[PDB]
RNA sequence: AUGCGCGCUAGGUCUCUGGGUCUCCUGGGGGCCGAAGCUAACGCGUUAAGCGCGCCGCCUGGGGAGUACGGCCGCAAGGC
RNA sequence: UAGCGCCGGCCAACUCCGUGCCAGCAGCCGCGGUAAUACGGAGGGCGCGAGCGUUACCCGGAUUCACUGGGCGUAAAGGGCGUGUAGGCGGCCUGGGGCGUCCCAUGUGAAAGACCACGGCUCAACCGUGGGGGAGCGUGGGAUACGCUCAGGCUAGACG
């Protein structure tokens, strides 16, 4: 079970915009443009300097909340990345970006990661001409992601991909806006992602 | 020491000493209460702690600490004994699991119900 | 302990009498009583403006009251209305055609009475005593004033037992006659009793 | 220009004729994250004064560190008094594996990947000094070659 | 306290012995103290009881600073300007504002038609960008249209987070808003003007027609009229919505309502 | 309160006892300052508590306790 | 269908009421006698989430049995002192043997488990197909620097 409840409160607590809600967090309503302090009774009091543990925890929580995945899955992914070759940080980010729901959000089918998760789970998304209904599915370079024929006329997808005309997609992706389909080309770099996260702190946190 | 000294004698391992002999390698035990007495704490603390005397399924007969606000532990109540030591009371080395056999969960908890075993208050 | 008054120690030299006039034995006490009454009234009335010094002199059945104030506008008032009514009050008190004068003390951070009353006002407003004293001494020290010293009596922050704070900086030679030390006292009345504030300032030598 | 870090404020006391006189000691690390680190220990009867003094001392006593790929050229093992520090080079994407004090010192050095261990007494001041010595005792391939070959 | 930077803000306001200054939410009085030494008259609105003694004490050496214990929203600003500023030419507002009351506090002042010359304030950098936005910069919206319809805006610089001793979460920026000589564009239907402005940016990535027809029951009924009037005013609901200038909205607010007003 | 043996690491100074070519040079022993270095500190420092190698005996928080029990040795008290 | 623990420092999360060394909390340091962020209740927050806590046990942190990796002047620790058995260790130069030692080839080191790659369950768990690796021990061949050994010498240790 993922996290269900208030969202922009996470925006507030983490102190970064963290586009979770889709469109609202682009309008003057993201709750960062009004009351950008953490929630609660003592949200706007001069706080003591954060501890090392606090810093690492906050960094990890921010990175986790971006993709909206369980702590268990997060730790499993980190372990996998650690065991692999190359830089832990780069590999970890590459593994977080290879998720089906995240890829769906990237390609522009959905406005938010949560909407993308719902679309995936509800069977509106196909991978290599086969229905996949699992948000945690890992896609690989050279895969074909498309919208199911049945769902090609749904209002949500129609207007989402109508807004993607004359708009750029990530360098590690291609999209056929008219073709109701995309393509995953390669693992994204550290430079490619505009994450407000210093993954070194995540590594250090998990070291303890 | 020299390598020869170590070959001839070697290093003696260290063995841990159990702090809960009465349990006999079991998470809990079942006992029968005999005496329900209130006692006094070591120096810096001054109160009147409620303490039972429990004869276990083992041969052991030990004092136990009853945690909570009020209890219904009579002279013949069947109880479950748990590990854990009270820093103050000189001799007790076990607690009582609230709400198991005859011990009942302390009336009207709202914050820590896992401990002090009490059912969730059906809200209205 | 038991330091004597730093002004009284220097009445002859480096300081001057606040009241300057003459009267025979027959008519001394009356003039002094009138003088004390004038001082009382002025302290009572002009406190808001930041009074620091009251000078009285007599020539021939006349009074020339000079008031040294940080803020002279408050005393003067709008179109010289307040000064006029104050003059009227003083003249009504004693029929001696009093001649009130108003002077503005230059750099009001260099007058010890002003510093003392400011610290007392701060204490009345439930401030932190030590920090206030440190800041006051710092402000005195900034604008020349070769020496500065501030003492707050006791019963700090609504405590049970009294204690002295004393922050000072520079040279304060209370033992030298040619010192030109300016001294100021204040009394801070709070809900847990009274407090005494003393300020010493040292402005060069000779 | 230089970043500052804080290790410990400690309030020490000495007896007098009927009472105690206090004094605060401050430990401060000053660094530019490019290979320059200074450590200062400052005593004063008042905390900001102690911080200022420690900062001053840190700015004086500076040490250059031979960084390459944000790691240490060679593993080292330095004992100061009864404290012992062990440093080891690490591959990229490892992070600073260190306690509060060594991490504080090494972060301002620009080191991004290292493994550390504290041994013996763990008095923070001694550990800080030991870390300083270990940093001060580093050599490169070039330096050793110059020493030997010339 | 943010040192000489305070003296910088006043420098960006250019106040002298000629000017009277309105202070909104002074706090301790860091900015107020700096303003006092450079301005003929200073007025302040403070509503917090706990910070009042400190503010009063900070203002002890000064005389030309007045503090009124009343919320800005409830109090009539016009009267306060009438008395407090009887003998000054330029009337200016310099302030730093709490996060919640940033825009509405500006809007109240702008709506009231005060004789204010300029409002030089410190706000969020994001809000600063939104207030002073060029067309189709994703910063263009209701805020920009409203402010620039009332007052010309100019962002001076960006104040970094690494200034305040407690480091905040979001950066700050200083803006100037000079009151325009009369309304920017002639339209009698101010209310519906604002209605159109706010409705047109209902969905940023949607088109003008979507943002127009969906709003308003009459509008949701009389679809064709909107289109024919838009074509009458040489505008179309296809471009985007965010690419229009203020005068275009003036023409539309004339025509569309002229059809039904 | 410092196990035994050997090798290396500035000196100065006071002594006891031999040899020489005899202001001095060279061995063995007993003290006092002190290079390098070691030590938590006190201090040690060519008679090491320095730098190394070999072999042996010991320590693993403080009371209970050098106690109880068992064993060995003593006439005994006692000892291990 | 959304619960459970926590919010004094370790250790991320703060205020108001009730009690006044009482009721209690407690892993350690300790909090409780009228201003309790440490007890009890609320509001709020933090962590995990179909789970969350507690007890028991094992490894780690413990370099706190120290081979890697400790010590014995005063912190626990040099036998009261000799002589000496077994045992441990041992100068310089040549030559043989090749026991320790090192290298190569090879048999074994089963299957599952561990690592890498590719695949089937719509993914994952799970499973399958290949590739290695692996301390040790056998068998054959090779090298002689060091240790052991045998033979011949030398005087710097030892002895006369
Ligand atoms: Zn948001």
């Amino acid at each position: 079970g993922r996290y269900i409840g208030p969202v922009c409160r996470l925006c507030r607590r983490e102190g970064v915009k963290l586009y979770l809600k889709g469109e609202r967090c682009y309008s003057p309503k993201c709750a960062m443009e009004r009351r950008p302090y953490p929630p609660g009774q003592h949200g706007q009091k001069r706080a003591r300097r954060p501890s090392d543990y606090a810093v690492r925890l906050r960094e990890k929580q921010k990175l986790r909340r971006i993709y909206g995945i369980s702590e268990r899955q997060f730790r499993n992914l980190f372990e996998e990345a650690s065991k692999k070759k190359g830089v832990t940080g780069s590999v970890f980010l590459g593994l977080l970006e290879s998720r089906l729901d995240n890829v769906v959000y990237r390609l522009g089918f959905a406005v938010s990661r949560r909407q993308a998760r719902q679309l995936v789970r509800h069977g509106h998304i196909t991978v290599n001409g086969r229905r996949v209904d699992l948000p945690s599915y890992r896609v690989r370079p050279g895969d074909e992601i498309a919208v199911a024929e049945k769902s090609r006329n749904l209002e949500l997808i129609r207007q989402n991909l109508e807004a993607m005309k004359g708009r750029k997609v990530g360098p590690w992706l291609s999209l056929d806006v008219e073709g109701m389909k995309g393509k995953f080309l390669r693992l994204p770099d550290r430079e490619d992602l505009a994450l407000p996260v210093n993954e070194q702190l995540v590594i250090e946190f998990y070291s303890r | 020491p020299t390598i020869n000294q170590l070959v001839r004698k070697g290093r003696e391992k260290v063995r841990k000493k159990s702090k809960v002999p009465a349990l006999k390698g079991a998470p809990f035990r079942r006992g029968v209460c005999t005496v329900v007495r209130t006692v006094t704490p070591k120096k810096p603390n001054s109160a009147l702690r409620k303490v039972a005397k429990v004869r276990l399924t083992s041969g052991y007969e030990v004092t136990a600490y009853i945690p909570g606000e009020g209890h219904n532990l009579q002279e013949h109540s069947v109880v479950l004994i748990r590990g854990g030591r009270v820093k103050d009371l000189p001799g007790v080395r076990y607690h009582i699991v609230r709400g198991v056999y005859d011990a009942a969960g302390v009336k009207d908890r709202k914050k820590s119900r896992s401990k002090y075993g009490t059912k969730k208050p059906k809200e209205a | 302990g038991n330091k004597i008054h730093p002004i009284g120690f220097r009445l002859g030299i480096t300081r001057d009498w606040e009241s300057r006039w003459y009267a025979g034995k027959k008519q001394y006490r009356h003039l002094l009583l009138e003088d004390q009454r004038i001082r009382g009234l002025l302290e009572k009335e002009l406190y808001s403006a930041g009074l620091a010094r009251v000078d009285i002199e007599r020539a021939a059945d006349n009074v020339a009251v000079t008031v040294h104030v940080a803020k002279p506008g408050v005393v003067i008032g709008r179109g010289g209305e307040r000064i006029r009514v104050l003059r009227e009050e003083l003249a009504k008190l004693t029929g001696k055609n009093v001649a009130l004068n108003v002077q503005e003390v230059q750099n009001p951070n260099l007058s010890a009475p002003l510093v003392a009353q400011r610290v007392a006002e701060q204490i009345e407003r439930r401030f932190a005593v030590r920090r206030a004293i440190k800041q006051a001494v710092q402000r005195v020290m900034e604008s020349g004033a070769k020496g500065a010293k501030v003492i707050v009596s006791g019963r700090i922050g609504g405590a049970e037992q009294a204690r002295t704070e004393w922050a000072a900086q520079g040279r304060v030679p209370l033992h030298t006659l040619r010192a030109n030390i300016d001294y100021g006292f204040a009394l801070a009345r709070t809900t847990y009793g009274v407090l005494g504030v003393k300020a010493y300032i040292f402005l060069g030598e000779v | 220009d230089f970043e500052e870090k804080m290790i410990l404020i400690r309030r020490t006391a000495r007896m007098q004729a009927g009472g105690r006189r206090f004094r605060f000691g401050a430990l401060v690390v000053v660094g530019d994250r490019q290979g320059r680190v200074g450590l200062g220990f400052g005593k004063a009867p008042e905390v900001p004064l102690a911080v200022q003094k420690a900062g001053y001392y840190a700015r004086r006593n500076m040490v250059e560190v031979p960084l390459q790929n944000g790691t240490i050229p060679h593993e080292i093992e330095v004992e100061f008094g009864a404290s012992k520090i062990v440093l080891k080079p690490a591959a990229p994407g490892t992070g600073v594996i260190a306690g509060a004090v060594p991490r504080a010192i090494l972060e301002l050095a620009g080191v991004t990947d290292i493994l550390t261990k504290e041994l013996g007494s763990r008095n923070p001041i001694n550990i800080a000094y030991a870390t300083m010595e270990a940093l001060r005792q580093l050599r490169t391939k070039a330096d050793v070659e110059r020493l030997r070959k010339g | 306290i943010d040192t000489n930077i305070l003296n910088r803000i006043v420098d960006h306001a250019e106040v002298t012995e000629k000017t009277g200054v309105i202070e909104i939410g002074p706090g301790i009085g860091a900015l107020t103290e700096q303003l006092a030494k450079r301005a003929k008259k200073v007025v302040a609105f403070e509503i917090d009881q706990r910070l009042l003694p400190i503010l009063k004490d900070t203002l002890s050496p000064y005389e030309n600073v007045t503090v009124i214990h009343q919320d800005v929203l409830k109090a009539d600003v016009k009267s306060v300007i009438e008395e407090q500023f009887q003998d000054c030419d330029e009337i200016m507002v310099v302030a730093n504002l709490p996060y919640y009351v940033t825009t509405p506090i500006i809007m109240k002042l702008l709506e009231e038609h005060l004789p204010l010359k300029g409002i030089v304030v410190m706000l969020q950098k994001e809000v600063a960008e939104r207030m002073a936005a060029d067309p189709s910069s994703k910063e263009y919206g209701s805020l920009s249209i409203a402010v620039q319809f009332y007052t010309e805006a100019k962002t001076v610089m960006i104040v970094p987070k690494t200034v305040f001793v407690p480091q905040p979460n979001v950066d700050s920026a200083v803006i100037r808003l000079i009151l325009r000589d009369g309304p920017a564009v002639d339209v009698e239907n101010e209310s519906f003007f604002f209605q159109l402005i706010k409705a047109s940016f209902a969905q940023r990535r949607k088109t003008l027609l979507n943002n127009l027809v969906n709003n308003l029951p009459e509008g949701k009924a009389q679809k064709s009229t909107i289109e024919q009037v838009l074509e009458e005013t040489n505008i179309d609901g296809k471009r985007r919505g965010e690419s229009l200038s203020i005068e275009e909205f003036a023409a539309l607010s004339n025509g569309l309502y002229k059809a039904l007003f």
